[PDB]
């Protein structure tokens, strides 16, 4: 219900990428889905996938292996773990909500900037 | 994949004119469209799901109109708060996609 | 009408290594064991057999044989080829529209049958049934006088026959020889194989013919066999039937004993008298005509098997009607929708399998009757489709649709109606041209079966109820455009669910409150990978008639290149 | 030992009139046309035949026939009974250890064995297999001296044979002929049926008897035959088979005329007169079934298209299903993938369950023989028959099927839900095999009780809980549904998985269901098919399908044990 | 919304029966399935049948053939016809709304009683 | 059918009081389940809906509990105005079956 992005504002190419969104108002092994959404410059909005309440996950199949969400229900996080950097793939990235029953993206977060280069 | 497409990548229009907006779909998307707003330097912001319903917080100057593959977003009597990047959204099949925006403008 | 033949030699390992002799009106033979190429010669004369593995020459009154002396000659087989259904004046009346030309009227060929049944003793048999598992059936005699029937039709000068009385009582056996002796009175050549006959069946033969391993042991007239044994060094003691005596001798040395008649007169003679001598029929239309009238009169006089499936899938649309009575727009009706559509394809997919057992069955035939010049493959290709399997496949669905369409509460508008019975036929018919291109040239009918059974269990699970067509990988998703079923099913489910609510209360139609619920048609169909345009109902029916035309196309060129020999 | 018969007259039309004669130490015969009562004749002399025809009287030494005479004697078949698949050793081996007692030692029945196959020339073909249509086989002559070498073992003093000859070439068949009367100069009564023989086998003779329509025309030494025939009023013609003589007469080249000649003849007043003057388990039951079972076993291996082919089969549909299938989601799809792949696996099972019918029916006629010849009980049979063949090759495909599938599919990750998922398996299996052993056991036709098991496989499946959802069926016809095993496989199997299962990302209708049209969780889908959520409706199919495996065994041992044996 | 029914207060035995609801606030073509209960005296409260929005209509089993509902959309209504009345069949009579997506009754009307005597 | 079973006909408390009543199944209602509470000569009034949801209209004193075939409602502090009858409802099948009523009174 409220969100806050975190991580790395650079990345060296081919190493790895970790990000961080806590959640406050809500727990995420409750009620919903929670995404990692990313908007490159030239806007262009991709998906990317997400980690449901059970644990369960789904990922962008354009994203062949490179990714993987996680959560620590301790403190309400949920992760972000992109491997294989490219300098392709700088973009602002932002975590958003999912509830299911009506099917859209209703909360998200502020959004913060990635960038690959050396 | 399900591939959305939007004709207009641009538009350009003044205060009070009525502007309208589409989203054309690869396949049949049985009104599981949305429509997202979106300010420079602001996360997108829901406006329209199901492609007709309104989310509170707007006013009833937006509209969505659409059936099977076609899709139509209507702002009647435009303001100026109502200019930035709109872009369509479905959420029928997992690999969720957007359109690839929409800028207005003003003359 | 003299045949004679010099050094033959037959190779595919030699059936026969070197063979001279001639055969002139009469009652001529052929004996020896049974490997003993009696059968392999009998055929080579009667041009039965591949001339490229031929080594020799065969003359008759001193002329090579043409290229139509099959069609002239006559062959008669062990196996009566007889159709049981039909009249012994049926089949001769076949025989004669065939094999004879079409100018002559119909009255000079009833007189020719008539004829040929005074002189083999068939009068009170005419009309009598031949007999089949399900029919009352006459003699083996009557049997075998019809079959010969058959081949005078065209007046004969020459004549072959295969083991006429093996198969047979030693009376009717008897009977039979006396038949042809009579005949060959009248100026007919005669020629056939026998295995271990007896002494009045040896007294009757005018000429003889021994073979074992491909060698002639002897060759000439009959009586002079004993005693050109007995000068060769061997004894037959009374009550000992000559040609046991051979047959004993023959067992326990082969080339000792055609050294020996190489060394007799007879083979001088016989070198002699060689050495002195060397120096379509009818229209298409008329044979498409009379295989369909054949075919029809066959199936009628079978009802078994044909009411049996009537009245069996009359029985199935009364259970499905009354399990599946009164389909409700609830959460269930879906699912019983989808299963009872399931249900009619995939049975009409499996009940196709006795189309197998059409050209599998009548293969002899067949083949006896094209190398004879009755027809060509063409038409007995179609005449055999349009008669059987046209009626009792497009019958069964009239009736499925008929009884259950109403009962269970499916779209009541005569579109839908016939577009289901129009699905449900075409399924039938493209299972059933599968099946006749897996079995056409071909004698086994279990590995056929398996094979439809196999094909078909394959198809189910790509037909688009037990598992999801998007969800497949696209590596193995280019699968499902071989099913038969996926196509009937997807017309089936386009032309029902298109105009269904199935949540009381709820409107997902104009606008889904909840993302899960799939509470219309549209929404199943779409889950389904399913088109809503018409054009994805009847891209599914265009599928079909390309399937049945390939599969029709491959069977017709499968009995094409068939050997016939 | 001396075989006398006495006004013998069976009916069932009668197939014998009324028949005199005795038969002595030698090559007794008995010939005629196919309806002769020649076969009915050796049959009624064997024993092999239902008492309550009959109508006359058996004697042997001036003693009628005991009870026991059946397993004493030797009867030898037309068609051989000898498993292809063993060597002759093995065979002689199986006929020993179950006719002869169990109290003599191994040694002694090898010994036994040895000087039958030095008996019939079988030295050099001892441990070479009898053949098969997979198998290379030896000669009709060899099947046959096996196949009387059966009978032997246990020393018969008087030994039948049911055309001999019959199915073999010239040669084979006089050296048969020869050795039987190798056999009879060692003190042993022979008695045989042949079809129109050859001079050399009518000379062999020792005594011949004749018959047509069930009346004796004959009977006497063979060679008088053709005196008495001559001075009947009839004339054979030089090269002419006596036999093939004898049956032009009866043709007609008329038999009450030949009946009442021989009746006024000399050779019927010394019969009747001779006649007057004569007038004035072995084994325990573990026993076979161990050597049932092994048998058994023995064909199996030495038939390794069938069972080879069926796993190898089963593997590649594993594959198959597992590449389909591969990686179920936990979304709207994911109920439909389930139902549908559960569905296929219990029906597969099912269909996969005919072959079971080819088991009893093959083997009909072996089993008549040996029972009647008293080599074990019913019990044995079925009991070994069942536990060599049905049971392994039932019991890994189910395995196999499970081990593959199960995670590539990506079904509950439990070894209790594996366990039961393959134990599910196998009881169906298990049952559908017992169903098609009961349709199938006391017949001789494949295509009949291969029809019946598809048909009513077919309406099974109906009621399964797939196509249509058994809630809706009506009240009257509902109750059908307890007669269907796919039906109590496919349920458990669904407890079993969807038990613990969400459909739908981003939503709680465990907890509270927020629109009434969703589901989204497994309960809901297993109460919308009309499933307990209960341990107890887990189980009570699996008990229910054992209650249906104990019904069919015992209605298929019923049908073996009120068959016909004669 | 807004129901209100209306009918015979009287019936005589064995002869029929028919009722009728008029709704104001919303069209019965529109969204709601429209039921029809009746409540004992010694309450006990069964439930009748509804006709859905599009025409269809579903029944009570313990109800064989003696019921039939039927609407008039021209001035939104729907009516009850109960045929083949007896003493036991009186009771206080209802027009409901059913949603669908939330499965609970939530709009009822005043009710009107119903008499079976002579 | 499923037929629903409320063992307390009656009951007599207080104000101030904490009532319980309890709703019993013959089969699985997976929260399926409302309660509706009728007024002398008066219409029933829904208050209950999925067995813990709550209508506007009402105070939070009413909760709903219960998994399976057993549910309960829970009167927390009841005052004057709660005084009436009961009953259990189930939209699960077609055939929906009501209570038998549960009327409570005051001591
Ligand atoms: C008689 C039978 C019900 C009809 C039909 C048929 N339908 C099936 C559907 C199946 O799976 C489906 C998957 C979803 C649920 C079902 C599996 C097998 C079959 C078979 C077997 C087949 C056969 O063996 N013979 C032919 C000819 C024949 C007809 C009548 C009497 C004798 C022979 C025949 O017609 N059937
Ligand atoms: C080989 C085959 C794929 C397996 C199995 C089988 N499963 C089925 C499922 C069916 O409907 C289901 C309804 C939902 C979807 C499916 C209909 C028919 C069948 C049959 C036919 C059967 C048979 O004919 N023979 C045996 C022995 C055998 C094995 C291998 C080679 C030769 C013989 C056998 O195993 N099958
Ligand atoms: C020997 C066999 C496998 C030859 C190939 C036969 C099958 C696979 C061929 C014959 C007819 C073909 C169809 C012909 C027409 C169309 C319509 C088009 O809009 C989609 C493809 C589709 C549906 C084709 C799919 C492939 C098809 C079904
Ligand atoms: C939907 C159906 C009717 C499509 C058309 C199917 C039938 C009529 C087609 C399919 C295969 C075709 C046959 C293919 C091969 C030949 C051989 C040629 O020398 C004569 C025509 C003949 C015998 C064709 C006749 C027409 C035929 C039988
Ligand atoms: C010749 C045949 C049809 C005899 C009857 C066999 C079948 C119908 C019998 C044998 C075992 C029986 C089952 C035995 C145990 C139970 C458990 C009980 O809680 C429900 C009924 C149920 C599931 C029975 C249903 C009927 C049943 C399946
Ligand atoms: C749950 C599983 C193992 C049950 C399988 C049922 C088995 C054990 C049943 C099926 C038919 C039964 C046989 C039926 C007939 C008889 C004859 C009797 O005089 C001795 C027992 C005997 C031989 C039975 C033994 C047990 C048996 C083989």
């Amino acid at each position: 219900v409220q969100l806050q992005e975190s991580g790395p504002g650079l990345v060296k190419p081919s190493q790895s990428l970790s990000l961080t969104c806590t959640v406050t108002g809500f727990s995420i092994t409750s009620d919903y889905a929670w995404n990692w959404i990313r908007q490159f410059p030239g806007k262009k909005l991709e998906w990317m996938g997400y980690i449901n309440f059970d644990g369960g996950t789904t990922y962008n199949p354009s994203l062949r292996g490179r990714i993987s969400i996680t959560r620590d229900t301790s403190k309400n996080q949920f992760f972000l773990q992109l491997r294989s950097v490219t300098p392709e793939d700088t973009a602002t990235y932002y975590c958003a909500t999912f509830y299911g029953a009506k099917g859209t993206l209703d909360y998200w977060g502020q959004g913060t900037s990635v960038t690959v280069s050396s | 994949d399900i591939v959305l497409t939007q004709s207009p990548s641009s538009f350009s229009v003044s205060l009070g004119d009525r502007v309208t907006i589409s989203c054309k779909a690869s396949g049949y998307i049985l009104n599981r469209l949305a429509w997202y707003q979106q300010k420079p330097g602001n996360a997108p912001r829901l406006l329209i799901s199901g492609a007709t319903s309104l989310e509170t917080g707007f006013p009833s100057r937006f509209s969505g109109t659409g059936s099977g593959k076609d899709y139509t977003l209507s702002i009647s009597s435009l303001q100026t708060e109502d200019v930035g990047t709109y872009y369509c959204q479905q959420y029928w099949s997992t690999p969720w996609t957007f359109g690839g925006g929409t800028k207005l403008e003003i003359r | 009408a003299v045949l004679s033949f010099h050094n033959i030699c037959y190779r595919v390992k030699e059936i026969l290594s070197n063979i001279n002799g001639i055969m002139k009106p009469g009652l001529n033979a052929i004996l020896g064991p049974t490997g003993g190429g009696k059968s392999s010669l009998l055929d080579v004369l009667a041009a039965r057999k591949d001339p490229s593995g031929l080594s020799g020459d065969v003359l008759i009154n001193g002329a090579p044989r043409p290229a139509n002396f099959k069609c002239n000659s006559g062959y008669v087989v062990q196996d009566d080829v007889v159709m049981g259904t039909l009249t012994v004046r049926e089949n001769l009346q076949f025989s004669a529209a065939l094999r004879l030309a079409t100018t002559m009227t119909n009255h000079e060929k009833n007189e020719r049958i008539n004829r040929v049944i005074q002189e083999l003793g068939l009068d009170k048999v005419a009309d009598s049934k031949v007999g089949t598992q399900f029919i009352r059936g006459v003699s083996g005699g009557e049997r075998k006088r019809t079959s010969i029937g058959m081949e005078l039709i065209t007046d004969p000068s020459i004549l072959f026959l295969d083991e006429p009385t093996t198969g047979l009582d030693s009376s009717t056996a008897n009977a039979v020889l006396l038949l042809l002796k009579r005949m060959s009175k009248q100026g007919r050549t005669i020629i056939f194989s026998i295995h271990q006959p007896r002494y009045s069946i040896f007294k009757l033969f005018d000429s003889l013919t021994l073979l074992a391993s491909g060698r002639l042991m002897f060759h000439g007239p009959a009586q002079e066999a004993l005693g050109y044994f007995e000068s060769a060094g061997y004894h037959c003691e009374a009550y000992n039937n000559p040609a046991d005596f051979f047959l004993d001798i023959i067992n326990g040395l082969i080339e000792k004993l055609a050294e020996i008649y190489v060394n007799s007169s007879f083979y001088k003679e016989t070198k002699a008298e060689l050495h002195q001598l060397s120096g379509y029929t009818t229209s298409f239309c008329h044979q498409l005509r009379w295989v369909s009238k054949r075919s029809f009169k066959n199936l009628l006089g079978n009802p078994q098997a044909s009411i049996a499936q009537i009245i069996v899938t009359v029985v199935l649309g009364l259970v499905i009607g009354a399990i599946y009575f009164g389909l409700k727009n609830d959460s269930t009706g879906i699912q019983n929708r989808a299963g009872v559509l399931f249900f009619l394809t995939t049975n009409q997919c499996f009940s196709s399998v006795s189309a197998v057992e059409l050209f599998v069955v009548e293969k002899k035939l067949f083949i006896h009757e094209y190398i004879s010049g009755y027809y060509r493959v063409s038409s007995y290709f179609l005449g055999k489709l349009l008669s059987d399997l046209l009626p009792m496949r497009m019958l069964p669905s009239i009736i499925f649709t008929c009884i259950v369409y109403f009962m269970l509460g499916l779209k009541p508008k005569a579109d839908a109606f016939f577009v289901m019975m129009f699905t449900l036929m075409m399924v039938a018919y493209s299972a059933s041209s599968m099946a006749l291109a897996i079995a056409a040239g071909q004698s086994v009918v279990s590995v056929a079966t398996l094979l439809m059974t196999i094909c078909f269990v394959f198809m189910m699970i790509f037909s688009g109820l037990l598992v999801n067509l998007t969800t497949i990988a696209s590596w193995l998703s280019w699968l499902q455009y071989f099913s038969i079923p996926r196509y009937g099913f997807t017309a089936l489910q386009h032309n029902e669910f298109l105009g269904q609510n199935f949540c009381p209360g709820l409107n997902a139609t104009g606008n889904n409150p909840c993302n899960y619920a799939t509470c219309t048609g549209e929404e199943y169909l779409v889950k389904q990978g399913i088109d809503l345009s018409p054009w994805g109902l009847w891209k599914n029916h265009v599928a079909l008639a390309c399937m049945i035309v390939i599969f029709l196309t491959i069977a017709y060129l499968k009995l094409l290149f068939l050997k016939k020999y």
